[PDB]
């Protein structure tokens, strides 16, 4: 069985930076794309970042020039900057992968799924 | 003395010009539009994994340097005219030997209006990398990407955007589909950014959508399978007495399987795993070779333990038929639905 | 308009036939490399492609100016200006530059003289396998490069502190062999012209034997416990013994030629050309063995009963027996 | 009287200026296009291209290039080309084109005294056209050539054929081996872009593929080998080792039919019309066997039906098969 | 100064020298000398239907703006003189694509004499057009030819003309065949006019005759098929009553036909005609198809009139060996005598 | 210091002439040539070339060349090269060659304080060597270049090898798949032709092909079928259809195994020494099927005579085919 | 078979046009070299004129500048034009068609010869 684990997240108070990372094992993921989406509660699933094989940085419109995103393919983990947290930046950050099909701002594209890491923003 | 008007204009916009700084500079960011005219959507090689294209790749950008007046508008000048003026160094990110045409001259244009705005466009045969994992060969679908952007000026200095929303930016033509084995579901154009170590950079991105068509394999490979999947098994109501004739069916069908899978490998994609393809001859050369056994077992007990020998045949009238079409079943089911 | 100035100042009188400090001491150059992705090492010729951005880092001092501005951002329009250094590939094949839409280059000078020069170049260099243990052993394809004029007392290369950059190791070419890492070194080569410092850089490769096991290994075992079938049938039906012994030997000729569809035509002998080597004996024998037992029908009647019995053993040990010593002895060398 | 020459060709290029065209900021320039057809070689199904041999030439009136006082045309040397404003015709569907280079460039510019230039060029073209195979090899192609203006579009210059219809010459002197050229056409449009209406012609071939290569090739080997499977059908059921002999020969050489026919063809995704031939006579060669297998089958119970069944197939299947070539002939021809 | 006094003379010819018009325009006709040494003469393709020459291409003409007064009669100068004059647009008719190497140097001459005489050589390789009429495969001769001419200057501006007697005016090197099947057996020189759409032109033929070799085909294909053909024949001394002896054998020397007919047909090339190897090959495909219908009908007339059956195979012992005997004597006498 | 360097060499430069050699109307100018070849690879007999890299200098003096009060060998940019008199040295049996340029074109030139000029090429040419291959695959090849001056006589310009014996490197450093590197030589001579006398310098190789593994993949497919022909001399003659049934089966074996050995081996017309084995061993397993066939004739009526001739086929063909295998492989060995 | 039949050809009066030409049936000629070849009365078969597929036209020394050659690919013809004709050029025209092996000036390389036309000048 793929799993994605993730680590990282926690509650953070008037703001603040936050890292928040991934992992991948069973078969070597860098040839995918990795990204991360963001599903606040109950609204819907919102795209954030994304980085492929070539090493380039695609961002959502909320967090364009925020966000910063990086992979480390030695160890095949992507890894998600945050910065200048919001209440409105409460909801639960998913690490996904898969190879783009149909656009890679899609969710449907990515055929693996991480667990899902619960980020809390209290001010 | 008519077209000394236009002479002099354009000796007076290059009295002085210097070629070898962008416009804007110490002022602002040099904004390039960018769009691309897909004139045909060359073929894609599985081998070499990577794809050619044919575009018109037209650029336009801003120069305070080049305004002017006089009795037209815009100047339709020769391509010669380009290589005195700054031109983007746009490149290819993945691309690689590319070609720009020279047959009968330059394939290039450049405009000038009157408010310094320029238009270059170039006819360029691109060939761009595509990687491509196979694991569902021939039911694979690949998104092949096009990236470009500048290559010695960083986004505090050069950004690109498209000419118009990014859905309308690449247009592919109506008949320029050269595809063979392959079909253009539809595209997907995008923005980045790069980062290196001598900067930032803005990439341009546009993704397309390719599903492989698989009717060249089912007359070629799976068919000729098949076939022989299901001669192999009429051996199993021959009577045991009838050496000679099963004899002519174990070793034809098992010879066929040999050579088609022999055949079949030297077309296929060189890879170091498995695809869809692969478990099919696998599993056919299986069902092949068991019937040879299922004989040589037969004609060992025959005999010596008829009844034994009679009661196998009866159960492969069975198992065989049933097993095959359980395997299809299951098969075809798995990819493709994926 | 002032820095027009500033690029016409520092051309007027500069001589770009000489090298900075012709006459005082050696030019120092700072080399960097970021590998896009190394392409298939074509075994059969013996070289492989990479995809590099070719870094080269310098000082000249008579590119030094005084003013606000602290790095000309330049293009590619002023590389043939100034002096460039003259390094070359020494065991390139095929290599060129990049030039579509303008050429690949970049070119940055820094206030106190320092210069920046980059350009994309893809090479076909030459690497030289021994395949005595093909296709389970590990190779290290090189990759070295020197100045082609300046003998060690002018021109002198130097590695950065990062100096060889890969991107992603997976998305590469490679599918017989599989990258393992990189080393840099540094050595002089003396040729009849002079002393010259030549930069080397080395690819680690392993085997990956995914892609011979579907083309040879199991095709070749296929056949040959094809051949074992044989035995379990009636000696009187000799057209059955006979089309399995003689279509199998056929079969086993092809598959030969095909393992050395990919690999060069070399004298000796490789690991896979053994095993082949060996399974085509095991299908003769099991033909000589239905032969075999024919001739002993009537000198020896009772004999030639057992022999399709010993059969039935000897055959199916001694390969299990042979794949025991072969597998152990290449993959725990 | 030479050294006046001199003088004249010196007044028209003084102050000239290449970067206008003629009426420059006024009426379009009309040119005129004559093609000459030098051979027509390598139509590759594999790669859906053609590659052709041509004198292009091309002719229009540019008033400043006008002179008086010598009643000649002149005909200068090629490389006064460099200095004259001519026409950036491009070919659309080219791959591959060069200018012939030896010994000199293969280009002519001639003067005449109103201002008109003629400018010629022998070119070497690969061109594309994608073939509709699914009745190959009794098929026809269809193969252009479009001549369009890339910068200047219909405000600025004018195509036409010089001569009407008779303005490609050469076509009947072709002689392909594999294809008839049943006719030739020339059309004249204007092609409309993002950027503006642009001219364009467009010379147009209809070939007709000869079938006479794929009879020594693919059908007589097919036929042969079907025919001879009819052997079966007055041979004893003992006679196992020539029945399997027929197995085996058949598939060895079907295979190496359909080889060779596969590897001189991309991988279509249709059926073509050799395919329907060869799937044809599989079918036949397959009953044969099924004929076989049934006959045996029943032979115990009732060999006087057995016996009976053999007599029929002696003669249903050379009917049923000649039967089918009747109606694959007369259906794709 | 030994140097200075050549330079000044340089100079002087250069000074108001115009390389854009021909010597004596407007006055009489350019007439250029030429001579060709064949270094070698490369292989012969039949797939692609041409050839390839290596030759040393030498002209010579008449500049009267080219005389002088000095140390020296013949000035040698350096090849980057040639592009500073006048010298003939000399192009290939029936060239494909030609090379004019300048490794490691431009490989021209260029001599002055004081008289204003100029040579001109250079080094080429040619790949010509050699139509081809393969009816008579493998027993064909060919005659390649080879034309050159201007190609923007009409026969009443510039003409060509022979150094020598034109049968001395090609000469081929002893050691320049590079020929593997084929034999130069001679060139003939050759001169004659084409009227195109820009007016008349000298154009200078050579033709080379060229004639197949057979070896290679005797050994391949011609000795494995009589050897099957007599094969097939001795299947009429085998006892009649040993019906699955001759089955056997007269079924498997028509499987041994069919892969040799295939197997020739790999190397044949692409012509829509049947050829003289085709035919021998369908004969003797008759010859050993006609053996197995023999047997079948003394196999018929077995056990019914065995006094009938006896008679065929003594008719058949003489009739089948003596009409393959005069079918190789007709084929042979009729190719080989062409 | 560095200005000095810089007036010196502007000063070399000014009123040089590029159109005169060195000692123009004077005596011969004196080249000398150094070569270390870098690889050789590609030895084709199809095309009958190969392809060779190395490192091209050449040696002469210009007295307009010379400085003084500059104690140093002046390296110049390359770019300098064309302002500059070179030899125009080229390769007679050259078919394709071109000079590397990565990062810049790979030229050297160098100074000299008496005007000695020293310049160096990187150049990978592919030159012609007619083969004959007769003997193939127990052949040995002898593949020259010539150098030669173009434009130059020996009134002219003069030919010589630098360093004598010793002026080519690099060959014992070559390793190729299938030949062995026997000797070298450096021949210097004069060729005469219409235009006059040349000077020309030779280097030529001695190839050997190695005897490794690909004739054991070739001639022992062929040898087993021959043996295994003469199994049905152990077969009673009495038994007609197992006799036959091997006897024609070898045909055919063998008639399949000849047929895939032409789409393997490299494709050239005239007759090799493997194609003599073939038809050897084809006649062998001829004369062992028709030999029966006269048994099946003679046996009924002369049961004596039957056998005698049974029994010395199981001596004379074995012994007759080791003397065809003896004179082969002594005559070619 | 293959049939060269010629027309035209007849009387003319010391000078003057008289076009012969012949017509090709049975095969194609468009790779060949069709030539005309004239018979005096007891001297030899001589050479006149011949054209190839590249258009090339080859004239003998005696008739040069008088005899045109054409060649009409599409109706697979070939037609020689007679201006200023002597007493001497009465004889017996040839037309013929061949590849030009040995040389196309030799009648013994064309394999395909015409039937004759007869042309008679009167002084
Ligand atoms: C040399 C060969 C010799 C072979 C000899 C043996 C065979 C002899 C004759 C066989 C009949 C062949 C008939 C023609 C087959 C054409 C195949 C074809 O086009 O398939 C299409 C898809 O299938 C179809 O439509 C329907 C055809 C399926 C045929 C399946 C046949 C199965 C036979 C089972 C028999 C079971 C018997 C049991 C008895 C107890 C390709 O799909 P695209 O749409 O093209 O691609 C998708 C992209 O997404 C588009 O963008
Ligand atoms: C002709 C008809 C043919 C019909 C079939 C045609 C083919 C169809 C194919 C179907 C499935 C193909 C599957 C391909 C992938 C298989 C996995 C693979 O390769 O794994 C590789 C390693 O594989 C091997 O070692 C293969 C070893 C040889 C296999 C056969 C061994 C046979 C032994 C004798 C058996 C005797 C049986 C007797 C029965 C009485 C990973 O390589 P890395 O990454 O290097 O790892 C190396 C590790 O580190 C080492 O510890
Ligand atoms: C591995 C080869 C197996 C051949 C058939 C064996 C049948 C045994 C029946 C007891």
């Amino acid at each position: 069985q793929v799993q994605l684990q993730e680590s990282g997240g926690g509650l953070v108070q008037a703001g603040g930076s936050l890292r928040v990372s991934c992992a991948a094992s069973g078969r070597t993921f860098t040839t995918y794309i990795m990204a991360w989406f963001r599903q606040a509660p109950g609204k819907e699933r919102e795209f954030l970042a994304a980085m492929d094989q070539g090493r380039i940085q695609y961002y959502g419109d909320s967090v364009r020039g925020r966000f910063t995103i990086s992979r480390d393919y030695a160890k095949n983990s992507v890894d998600l900057q945050l910065d200048g947290l919001r209440p409105e930046d409460t909801a639960v950050y998913y690490c996904a992968a898969g190879a783009g099909f149909w656009g890679l701002r899609t969710a449907s594209s990515y055929h693996y799924w991480g667990q899902g890491t619960q980020v809390t923003v209290s001010s | 003395d008519n077209t000394t008007v236009f002479t002099r204009i354009l000796d007076r916009l290059l009295d002085g010009y210097d070629n070898r700084l962008r416009p804007g500079l110490g002022e602002r960011v040099t904004e390039v539009k960018t769009d691309i005219f897909v004139t045909s959507f060359g073929p894609v090689s599985d081998h070499d994994m990577e794809y050619t294209i044919d575009v018109f790749f037209r650029q336009s950008w801003k120069d305070e340097r080049l305004k002017f007046k006089g009795p037209m508008t815009v100047l339709r000048l020769n391509n010669l005219m380009a290589s005195k003026i700054w031109t983007p160094d746009t490149f290819f990110h993945n691309g690689k030997k590319s070609v720009a045409h020279n047959m009968t001259m330059p394939n290039k244009l450049l405009r000038i209006t009157e408010d310094g705005t320029l238009l270059y466009t170039m006819r360029l045969t691109v060939r761009a990398e595509c990687p491509m994992h196979l694991e569902d060969f021939p039911m694979d679908a690949h998104a092949c990407p096009l990236k470009f952007g500048s290559y010695a000026y960083t986004r505090a200095e050069v950004v690109y955007e498209w000419t118009r929303e990014p859905a309308r930016s690449v247009v592919v033509a109506e008949d320029g589909s050269r595809l063979n084995q392959y079909d253009l579901l539809g595209q997907t154009v995008d923005s980045g950014i790069v980062q290196s170590s001598t900067g930032e950079y803005v990439v341009m991105t546009t993704h397309f959508h390719l599903k492989r068509k698989i009717g060249y394999f089912v007359i070629q490979t799976y068919l000729p399978c098949i076939m022989t999947v299901i001669l192999s098994q009429v051996s199993f109501w021959l009577n045991r007495e009838s050496v000679p004739a099963r004899t002519v069916f174990g070793v034809t069908t098992v010879l066929t399987m040999t050579t088609l899978s022999i055949s079949a490998r030297n077309s296929l994609p060189k890879v170091a795993y498995a695809t869809a393809m692969d478990w099919f001859i696998a599993v056919c050369y299986a069902f092949v070779f068991s019937a040879l056994i299922e004989f040589a077992t037969v004609n060992y007990f025959t005999k010596s333990q008829p009844a034994r020998a009679a009661k196998i045949d009866r159960l492969s009238r069975i198992a065989f038929p049933l097993l095959f079409g359980i395997f299809n079943l299951v098969y075809w089911a798995t990819y493709l639905n994926r | 308009g002032d820095v027009t100035v500033i690029l016409n100042n520092l051309l007027e009188g500069y001589d770009n036939k000489l090298r900075p400090d012709i006459g005082v001491k050696p030019t120092l150059i700072h080399t960097d490399m970021y590998v896009n992705s190394i392409g298939p090492v074509n075994a059969i010729n013996m070289e492989y492609t990479i995809d590099i951005f070719f870094a080269q880092t310098w000082y000249d001092r008579r590119l030094k100016f005084n003013s606000t501005i602290k790095v000309l951002r330049l293009n590619s329009n002023m590389v043939g200006k100034i002096w460039i250094p003259d390094t070359f590939f020494r065991n390139s094949k095929k290599a060129d530059a990049h030039w579509i839409t303008t050429p690949n280059r970049m070119l940055r000078i820094w206030n106190d003289g320092r210069v920046l020069y980059t350009l994309r170049l893809t090479i076909d260099a030459e690497c030289q396998l021994q395949l005595h243990n093909f296709p389970m052993d590990e190779h290290s394809c090189p990759l070295e490069f020197s100045s082609y004029g300046y003998p060690r007392e002018e021109i002198v290369y130097q590695w950065k502190r990062s100096s060889v950059e890969v991107g992603d190791t997976r998305s590469w070419r490679l599918y017989q062999f599989s990258f393992v890492g990189l080393r840099n070194t540094t050595e002089v080569v003396k040729t009849t012209s002079g002393d010259y410092v030549v930069m080397s850089v080395y690819f680690d490769l392993s085997r990956r034997m995914g892609y011979f096991t579907i083309q040879t290994y199991i095709p070749c075992t296929l056949i040959v416990v094809l051949s074992w079938v044989s035995f379990w049938i009636n000696k009187d039906a000799v057209p059955a013994r006979t089309s399995l012994g003689i279509t199998t030997v056929l079969t086993m000729t092809t598959l030969s030629t095909i393992a050395r569809k990919s690999l060069p035509k070399v004298s000796y002998v490789t690991a896979m050309d053994l095993f082949v080597s060996v399974c085509f004996i095991f299908v003769f024998s099991a033909l000589v063995e239905y032969g075999t037992l024919h001739y002993f029908v009537s000198s020896q009647p009772a004999r030639a009963a057992k022999m399709d019995s010993y059969a039935r053993i000897f055959f199916p040990t001694a390969f299990c027996l042979f794949n025991l010593v072969y597998w152990v002895s290449y993959l725990y060398l | 009287n030479m050294s006046f020459v001199k003088e004249t060709v010196d007044k028209l290029l003084k102050g000239y200026d290449i970067r206008l065209r003629p009426d420059f900021g006024g009426p379009p320039v009309c040119v005129g296009m004559n093609i000459d057809i030098a051979s027509i070689d390598m139509v590759s199904e594999v790669n859906m291209d053609y590659t052709l041999t041509m004198y292009f030439q091309q002719y229009w009136r540019d008033k400043r290039l006008a002179y008086s006082g010598i009643p000649l045309n002149l005909t200068l040397d090629n490389r006064v080309a460099d200095q004259l404003w001519v026409p950036d015709t491009y070919f659309l569907n080219d791959k591959k084109s060069f200018v012939h280079g030896v010994t000199v460039k293969n280009r002519m510019i001639r003067l005449h005294p109103d201002g008109t230039v003629l400018y010629g060029l022998r070119i070497t073209t690969t061109a594309a056209c994608m073939m509709d195979l699914r009745r190959y090899p009794l098929d026809e192609q269809n193969c252009t050539l479009e001549i369009e203006s890339y910068g200047y579009t219909t405000d600025d210059i004018e195509f036409y054929w010089r001569g009407g219809d008779k303005a490609v010459t050469g076509v009947e002197r072709i002689e392909l081996p594999q294809f008839s050229i049943v006719e030739h056409r020339l059309v004249s449009r204007n092609v409309v872009f993002a950027t503006g209406a642009y001219p364009r012609l467009s010379l147009s071939f209809r070939l007709k593929r000869n079938i006479g290569y794929f009879i020594l090739q693919t059908y007589m080997p097919s036929i042969l080998i079907t025919i001879l499977s009819w052997v079966s059908f007055w041979i004893n059921y003992d006679a196992s080792a020539a029945r399997v002999a027929l197995g085996i020969t058949t598939v060895l050489t079907m295979t190496t039919i359909n080889t060779h026919l596969r590897e001189t063809l991309p991988k279509i995704p249709y059926v073509k019309a050799i395919d329907m031939y060869l799937m044809g006579c599989f079918v036949f060669v397959f009953l044969a066997l099924l004929e076989y297998a049934f006959v045996n089958y029943i032979f115990f119970s009732q060999p006087a039906r057995a016996a009976a069944i053999d007599r029929w197939s002696r003669i249903v299947f050379p009917f049923t098969f000649s039967l089918f070539n009747l109606v694959y002939w007369l259906y794709y021809v």
